């Protein structure tokens, strides 16, 4: 009976006969219901603050290392004839042999193929990345984690080996830093439009992998229920 | 060429130069190998990050230029013992100064000279983003055992 | 070489009582590998001005590690007199103009490497070199934040 | 808080003349390229403690029923006093 | 609420004519009206086999009722 | 608002609900056999569905903690049902509204965005006139109009995406015609 | 009117969705009706 | 219904946006900041005149 009122006094019962014992059903009543509220009021707002989350950690991931022993296997390559190629061959030689068949021959190319779902994954530049995710129509291409990058470096002027204008060059370039002109210069060429701070625009369906949990505590209760069922029954045998 | 830092186009059709905030590129046509031309240059007009990047420095440090365009290899690589691209333009003499994406790593750094880096960059993984949230046990989340 | 205190990357620790320093672990249970370094001790040589061996690890110090062993030299460590990273001020109404702190160790002769968070800038590099950077970074602001409500 | 400004990096410092500027400069990028500046990241930098963000939506604790327990739980104590009184009301009344 | 309440007065009609084949007509409405809002009134349920099938569908109805109002009255004071 | 079965629940969830109440009026039925199959067949749903239909309450006491447990599961899903359907109500997408003249998407603009003025006014004068917005100035020259009913009546149908003009005008046409807004 | 959030109060169009399942299921009952009345006596 | 809007409202932050904040471009003496004597920091604020 009183363990019926909790979950919104489903379940059907028989009234007691006591006055103190309909007020005590009274004053559980009100715990109940207050505990009820409580409870929605909270689950709501967990989801107002669902995260999302990466699907693969990073550049040495198991889908990337051993894409094979998975389901419709992982699919990612890049564009070859760069440094990204040239990186990858020298530190991974099974992931570069596997990336061999998926290779793009553009940036466009690529996102159109991930738009579509013929690819999977791309690796390329991190600096090209980051602006194509912000010039995207919507926000549907993100990079992994909040953006990362491996085997860090940076884009330079190649100069004649041994000659003298490197060292006017490149006080120059510092000179630029200090006053301040890349900011404006960044500002003018490489803004974004789309937000990578972790969106998180909406759910839907709410699919079985949701509701996992309550059917396997069904299952489990279904299976202690029946335990204890058959060891009453030998009991009462005996 | 490159999106974001290198952009190119063609001059006004009504006076046949460039615009303003831009710089002229000529850039090489090669026709049909079993019959080819006298020298066949095409002017473009070429602007972006790089190239505002190349105009301040080229007025402090004063120097004048004259920009084209790659035919043979895009960055560089090293095929057979020989370098194409930007690279290989520069290993070559046919230029002195190579200016765009280039990325400095230990490989090309023992056939040319890089100057300090004007941004950061490396190497990322671009993936589309999933519709939904994820939630397995979202349900046990409110409240705790004890209670 | 020359260093400077700098807790993410340079730790300064005491020597035991016998004269070499702690052993320690990692969370994988790997040796962390310390040096001997010599500096002054309590707060400067403004009044203490002796200097006493010390221990010191990090992340610029296994780099420096890594660095002798490929390039096959042998170092010895030690940390700047006055505790500053480096700039450049005139003294008792000269025409001269002097570089102190980290900067000066090196242009007087006094070091051969410069091993610490050093910012490559327009100033410092018409004096000495820089070689490629092994971290980016930039600028920000640290400020406090507080409690929400109950 | 706030945006990132004047981005310059961490440099090796020698002078002019030197003979190991050079290998200095190859072995950093090298360093780069194999991962092994990675490793040192996780050892001494990204290995973290208490976490980010501030919304916090946040799991109830106990605190909340020691302001509503505590009704039911005094209300035990308080019926055995209405249970004297109801059933002496039968028999004196 | 008043295309609801036709709905009740519609159903209410069905379940008298489906007990024809104790039950009165105030108490179809009394016992309908305490579906709406909660399970708090006490009632007597009609041993019409369709009948039941009837009101089962009307708690259906009227868990989805109440449940939208209150997300949408959430609503309203986060906005 | 879509519609209200479909939205926050899937239909395969419907079918795994849909059947797990008769797997427990089964799970009731074998209790009988071991120490009543049309009574608990509305027990069952009658849960689900918090009515005050039937009277069968479990016999055995296994059986008694088998729905025990069953009450609490449809408060879950009941719960989750209201709580999923609100956080729906409350988050939008966050779109893309032209923060103003340094949108990135005036700046440099490409051919899937057009925007223009009308002719011989003082917004050419202000654009013509100062040297950083050059490439801005060229982008709207070739798609200026004559008169501002014509640019306000091509915003209304999809041949043009941005107007520049008076605030005081438009802020008098936004509050007239409900597709437009500034 | 103004405002970003705009907050839409749910009208008439939820119907279809709900008022038709149990508009359906009156005429889905009396189907029954014939074949249960029949069945006491067929059975 | 009001127990959710208390669960998921925060007060307004003033949370700094940067090096254009209005407070550090005009600062007051109710408000400090600083930095470490003889350092790079120094040396970008000591050279650029704005
Ligand atoms: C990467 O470089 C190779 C050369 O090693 C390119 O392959 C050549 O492509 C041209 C253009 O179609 C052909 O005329 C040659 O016959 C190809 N040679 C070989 C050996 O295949 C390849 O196209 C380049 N890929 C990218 C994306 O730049
Ligand atoms: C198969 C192949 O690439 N052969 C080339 C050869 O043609 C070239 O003359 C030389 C360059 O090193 O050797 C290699
Ligand atoms: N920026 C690269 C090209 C892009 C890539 O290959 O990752 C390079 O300089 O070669």
């Amino acid at each position: 009976l009183l363990w019926g009122l909790v979950f919104n006094n489903s379940v059907p019962v028989q009234n007691p006969k006591g006055t103190t014992s309909k007020i005590m059903v009274s004053v559980w009543a009100f715990f109940a219901v207050i505990f009820l509220a409580s409870y929605t009021a909270n689950l709501a707002a967990f989801m107002i603050q669902e995260e999302y989350v990466d699907q693969v950690s990073g550049l040495s991931d198991k889908k990337f290392q051993r894409p094979n022993d998975f389901s419709p296997p992982f699919r990612f390559g890049t564009v070859p004839n760069g440094s990204t190629e040239r990186n990858i061959r020298n530190n991974y030689a099974e992931m570069h042999a596997y990336m061999g068949k998926f290779n793009q021959r553009g940036v466009d190319d690529a996102l159109l193929s991930l738009k579509t779902g013929k690819l999977d994954a791309f690796i390329y530049d991190a600096a090209v990345l980051n602006y194509m995710a912000g010039r995207d129509e919507g926000c549907k291409l993100v990079t992994i984690g909040s953006g990362k990058v491996f085997a860090s470096t940076g884009y330079g002027i190649a100069i004649q080996k041994d000659s003298g204008w490197k060292r006017q060059v490149d006080l120059a370039i510092l000179q630029l830093f200090g006053d301040g002109e890349m900011e404006e210069l960044e500002a003018l060429w490489l803004t974004g439009i789309c937000h990578n701070e972790k969106n998180e625009v909406m759910s839907s369906q709410l699919d079985i992998d949701n509701m996992a949990g309550v059917f396997y505590m069904l299952g489990a209760a279904m299976a202690l229920s029946l335990i204890t069922f058959i060891c009453e029954h030998l009991f009462y045998w005996q | 060429e490159e999106a974001p830092f290198v952009i190119v186009e063609s001059v006004d059709p009504l006076s046949g130069t460039c615009m303003r905030n831009t710089v002229p590129c000529q850039k090489r046509i090669i026709s049909e190998n079993k019959t080819d031309e006298e020298p066949g240059y095409i002017k473009k007009c070429c602007k972006g990050f790089c190239i505002d990047i190349l105009k301040k420095i080229s007025k402090s440090v004063k120097f004048t230029y004259d920009l084209y365009l790659v035919t043979n290899g895009k960055h560089g690589k090293k095929i057979n013992g020989t370098w194409n691209g930007m690279i290989g333009e520069v290993v070559m003499k046919r230029a002195y100064m190579a200016v765009g994406s280039l990325t400095i790593n230990e490989e090309r750094s023992e056939v040319v000279d890089f100057s300090v880096p004007f941004i950061e960059t490396g190497i990322s993984v671009m993936v589309s983003r999933s519709n939904g949230t994820v939630s397995p046990s979202a349900f046990l989340e409110p409240f705790s055992a004890d209670v | 070489i020359v260093t400077i205190h700098q807790e993410p990357f340079v730790y300064v620790k005491p020597t035991m009582s016998d004269g070499t320093c702690k052993e320690e672990f990692t969370v994988n249970g790997d040796p962390v590998k310390k040096v001997i370094c010599t500096g002054p001790n309590d707060t400067s040589p403004g009044s203490p001005r002796h200097t006493v061996p010390q221990c010191c690890y990090g992340f610029c110090i296994d780099l420096l590690i890594k660095l002798a062993r490929t390039m096959q030299f042998t170092y010895e460590v030690h940390l700047v007199a006055d505790g500053k990273f480096g700039t450049q001020e005139r003294v008792q109404n000269s025409n001269k103009k002097e570089w102190n702190g980290m900067m000066g160790e090196l242009l007087s002769g006094q070091a051969d490497m410069i091993v610490a968070p050093l910012t490559i800038n327009n100033e410092r590099a018409q004096y000495i070199e820089f070689s490629k950077p092994f971290k980016y970074q930039g600028l920000t602001i640290l400020v406090k934040k507080e409690i929400p409500r109950s | 808080t706030g945006e990132l400004f004047f981005r310059s990096g961490f440099g090796i410092g020698m002078r002019k003349d030197s003979p190991w500027k050079q290998q200095v400069s190859l072995s950093i990028l090298k360093s780069h390229e194999n991962g092994f500046m990675e490793d040192l990241d996780k050892t001494w930098v990204r290995y973290q403690e208490c976490d980010s963000r501030s919304n916090a939506p946040a799991t109830l604790t106990f605190e909340n029923m020691a302001g509503v327990f505590m009704l039911v739980a005094g209300g035990i104590v308080a019926g055995i006093f209405l249970i004297f009184i109801e059933i002496a009301y039968k028999r004196h009344k | 609420w008043v295309m609801m309440f036709v709905m009740l007065l519609i159903v209410s009609a069905v379940a008298v004519f489906v007990f024809e084949y104790s039950f009165t007509i105030g108490k179809a409405i009394w016992l309908l009206w305490g579906l709406v809002f909660n399970n708090s009134v006490p009632v007597q349920n009609p041993k019409g086999t369709t009948s039941k099938i009837m009101v089962s569908v009307w708690a259906f109805f009227a868990v989805i009722f109440l449940a939208s109002y209150t997300a949408n009255l959430a609503a309203f004071m986060i906005q | 608002t879509l519609d209200s079965f479909m939205q926050p629940f899937q239909s395969t969830l419907w079918l795994l609900v849909g059947l797990s109440v008769h797997v427990v009026a089964v799970m009731l039925y074998l209790l009988d056999r071991f120490s009543t199959l049309s009574s608990a067949m509305w027990f069952s749903w009658g849960v689900l569905l918090n009515s005050g239909i039937g009277e069968g309450a479990p016999r055995s006491f296994s059986a008694r903690i088998l729905g025990m447990v069953w009450a609490g599961f449809a408060m879950i899903i009941v719960a989750s049902y209201t709580a999923n359907l609100a956080a729906f109500l409350v988050l939008d997408r966050p779109e893309e509204r032209i923060t103003g003249i340094n949108d990135p998407r005036l700046r440099n603009p490409s051919d899937k965005f057009i925007y223009a003025t009308v002719k011989q006014s003082s917004v050419d004068i202000y654009f013509r006139r100062q040297v950083e917005l050059s490439t801005m100035y060229r982008h709207m020259e070739k798609h200026n109009y004559e008169s501002a009913a014509e640019a306000i009546q091509a915003v209304r149908d999809n041949k043009l995406h941005a107007f520049i003009w008076d605030s005081a005008v438009l802020e008098f046409e936004a509050s007239q015609k409900c597709d437009l807004v500034t």
